[PDB]
């Protein structure tokens, strides 16, 4: 209950969620391994580069285990420095940029103060929270809408900046709101079943975010839409 | 010119399971839901159909489900070829009507011999 | 308390999985990008070796993503046996072959003996029990002494107390005597200075023991440390 | 040509990390674990070593303490070529002297350059 179901749910969804990359992986290979004779260069090296980008999602996802595991033993640390955010906001927004165009979500990006917007923050790590969200922004985006996106809102609220993740997605039932945040947790619903994922991001963003002194919440509405907080204290 | 109507979300997948049908001479018409291929048996029937189960807007259950209560579907054989492993899944597609249920990762050329095997 | 039961395990049990599948990706990836850069200098003969490690590296990370699905299964309770009359000896034979190349890069030896005449039938589904030996001889291999010139893995089959009795034996590290209670739990592993290295879940012989009580036999070990192991697999005949 | 002393227990990463020094026109001396390291160090003098970090017999944390230990091998650059990726064993590995850590997956040309930099 506790956990224990939902220990058993995360094993096999680690199973499915890898299993996909890994398929595209090993038919790709097997399919210029057998067909040298059939591919011209053009596909040869289309073939090559879907191994490799594949290969990088993988990679992705067992990074996002190891770093779950390093914060469950405080030993992830955090290094801050002065960054624009508007330039962390842009290279996160171009980084997810193809993700987001294969479910036909528009990625937009507003600053509601002038930039630059520096700020004293660990660049990787805030980079690792706003990739969670929009990633989120996507893959929880309305299944068959012309109009889908995620949209980033920078400001400088009660001290710190507040980053809003907004999206016209499926949004989050009252009863789930609470508990989105816990490591394992994952709506079931007809509409996420197909969707992959752990429930383990939401969890190490918040404890990226309270590392840094700040918080995270969230407003949703089913049917409409989810606009993800995050608090960041200046310095 | 055997027709294949290829159904997957991913675009990813369906361009290596196409390659391999071309290197065969089908044709192959791909949708990227189970709804959108029900719209494409409108313009045409296909010698065979190959079909994921998790898809957005409908699944492959309900594909295979819906294939059965109609005259003209109910005789296209289908390949499942999908992530899932159990022998649940496999036991419930098979009832719903799939031909053959193929497991992922799959090997290309086993999968090109079943293909065969089923058009002829 | 016993809030590590499973808690402290568990965040082990999750970094231990990030390791061993980083080990196939890395050489996915490394030979995918070789391959890419240069075409103008891969004869066909190393094209065709890269591509063959890319799909061997696959079908490894494939492998450990089952063992996920059929831990998940079986707490589900989902995974079901079916039973036929096989060879066993057949059985072994074929996964002696299966992890003959493993062994080969640890130089370990993989050897088959049958206390009986052959061919020793039994009522078992052969797919499960194929998989409880895999299991067995990986773990063979992968505990096996870090530099010695006669590692072995051996397979032994006898017809014992109305049963079949498969024998495990190995000339590897062995297993400490606080550690032989508990290396059939689900996320369990010996840690020491002769384990460190080693990649695993700790899931292997969880689903083993349970794939083994699902066919209504029981499976346990004996060892000694420095010396080696024997695990026992006993399952009734009908 | 530069001398490259590559140290790791995979055969299958040392053969496609050889490959790419190679290609630079590097030569390349391979050994399996950290005491076959140390060995070969007796029979010559490396520009350079890349260095895994869990090895059986000995591993990459003792071959670095040793290499500091020695007169003759303290100035030899390490590139460490890890699955070890955090910021403590990174931490650990610079403290114990080794010039560069990467980690694993890595990027071969990537690699390469930092190779590069290290030997001129
Ligand atoms: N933008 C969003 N819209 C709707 N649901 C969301 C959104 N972001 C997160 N969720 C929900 O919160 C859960 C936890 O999310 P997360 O911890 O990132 O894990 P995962 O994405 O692997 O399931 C998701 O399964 C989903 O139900
Ligand atoms: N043949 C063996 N010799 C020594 N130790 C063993 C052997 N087989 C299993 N073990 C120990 O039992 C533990 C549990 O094994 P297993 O469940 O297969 O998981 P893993 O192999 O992933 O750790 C191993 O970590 C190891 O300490």
């Amino acid at each position: 209950k506790r956990i224990d179901r939902m220990k058993t749910e995360f094993i096999a969804n680690i199973s499915a969620e890898l299993r996909t990359p890994l398929t595209a992986i090993k038919a790709y290979a097997e399919t210029i391994y057998n067909s040298l004779g059939e591919l011209d260069l053009s596909t040869l090296k289309e073939f090559l580069e879907v191994i490799i980008d594949q290969s990088n999602h993988l990679e992705n996802l067992l990074n996002e285990l190891l770093d779950f595991s390093r914060l469950e033993r405080k030993s992830l640390q955090i290094n801050r420095e002065k960054v624009d955010l508007c330039d962390l906001v842009e290279s996160a927004v171009n980084a997810i940029k193809e993700f987001a165009s294969s479910h036909n979500v528009n990625v937009l990006f507003e600053s509601n103060v002038p930039c630059p917007v520096e700020a004293y923050i660990d660049p990787t790590r805030i980079r690792q929270v706003l990739l969670n969200l929009l990633n989120n922004g996507v893959k929880y985006s309305k299944k068959d809408a012309p109009d889908k996106y995620v949209k980033v809102i920078l400001d400088e609220k009660d001290g710190g900046v507040l980053i809003i993740v907004e999206d016209n997605g499926i949004g989050i039932p009252d009863h789930a709101k609470d508990r989105i945040f816990e490591q394992f947790y994952r709506v079931d619903s007809s509409l996420t079943y197909e969707v992959p994922g752990t429930g383990l991001g939401l969890a190490i963003t918040k404890e990226i975010v309270e590392l840094h002194g700040g918080r995270i919440w969230v407003e949703s509405e089913v049917g409409k839409g989810s606009r993800f907080f995050v608090w960041i204290p200046k310095d | 010119s055997k027709k294949v109507l290829l159904v997957d979300d991913s675009a990813v997948l369906r361009k290596i399971v196409s390659f391999n049908l071309k290197k065969e001479g089908y044709e192959v018409i791909e949708a990227e839901n189970g709804q959108i291929a029900l719209e494409k048996l409108s313009e045409f029937t296909p010698d065979l159909i190959v079909l994921a189960i998790m898809m957005p807007v409908m699944d492959g259950f309900t594909v295979l489900k819906k294939l059965q209560e109609k005259e003209e579907w109910k005789r296209i054989p289908v390949i499942v070829l999908t992530a899932k492993g159990g022998e649940e899944d496999e036991s419930l597609a098979l009832s719903l009507g799939a031909r053959k249920v193929m497991r992922k990762p799959f090997s290309p050329s086993q999968f090109i011999e079943e293909v065969k095997h089923l058009l002829n």
